[PDB]
């Protein structure tokens, strides 16, 4: 639902910063 | 997944790192 | 390079929205 | 990579789709 | 409108495009 | 309502991306 | 160009906050 | 346009208010 | 809570804009 | 704090300005 | 260009993440 | 200041902690 959708947008930003050069895969499920 | 794990309770930076490539 | 860092942050948010349930991979490498 | 391809010039949402998995 | 429709359940980008000018 | 405020912030950014050169009106009401 | 694209993304968020309940109109047309 | 008016130099709150409905 | 975490992320961006040259302190306690 | 004060009911710009330096 | 404004916008969100409950201080100096 | 130190060369999350309270 929308809450999970909003949370996910912030999660990918955090991963971007935390993972740096390593990169990351984002799998919502 | 990361949603289930981190959208109910807050994940620390260290825990998010668990999902980096 | 900070300009690339900033661009990357926006790219990740664009990918999150465009890919949806499919998820995406961000390998800046 | 996506950086070279989309930060030097603008990528359409259609081009960004190439990075969905 | 957009709020009643898209804050309640997830709108796809196609659905959001309806609100474009 | 703050939840709606946050939802809106994200809607606005998605519209910016999806609408492109067409632009858009954000009319909460 | 990319710079204007990045700038615009922030402009819409500033307009969202500045305008509040009034809403706003965003057109990148020169 | 707004990008021409606010992306080279920063726009004031008053200048941004021009675009509110 | 995550809702609080999300709300805070937006609050700091709003403070960044409203405070301008004055800057601000974000003290969640 | 600002969280308790602005995360349920929307704070006006003036209310936010109270947290500026 | 508004590069410094854009940079600060991202710095603030990164500080929010990095600093957690300690919070942070942002001064455009 | 943080702008002088971090807006040309990327500051590591480690470096950014210098600006925490
Ligand atoms: C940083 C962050 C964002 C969203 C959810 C989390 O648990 C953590
Ligand atoms: C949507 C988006 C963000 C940043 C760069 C791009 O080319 C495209
Ligand atoms: C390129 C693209 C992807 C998804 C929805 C759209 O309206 C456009
Ligand atoms: C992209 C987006 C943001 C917020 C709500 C939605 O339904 C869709
Ligand atoms: C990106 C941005 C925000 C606010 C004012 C401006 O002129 C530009
Ligand atoms: C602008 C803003 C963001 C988050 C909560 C608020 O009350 C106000
Ligand atoms: C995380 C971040 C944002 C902007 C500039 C930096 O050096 C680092
Ligand atoms: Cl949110
Ligand atoms: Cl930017
Ligand atoms: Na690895
Ligand atoms: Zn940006
Ligand atoms: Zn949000």
């Amino acid at each position: 639902f929308v809450n999970q959708h909003l949370c996910g947008s912030h999660l990918v930003e955090a991963l971007y910063l935390v993972c740096g050069e390593r990169g990351f895969f984002y799998t919502p499920k | 997944g990361i949603v289930e794990q981190c959208c109910t309770s807050i994940c620390s930076l260290y825990q998010l790192e668990n999902y980096c490539n």
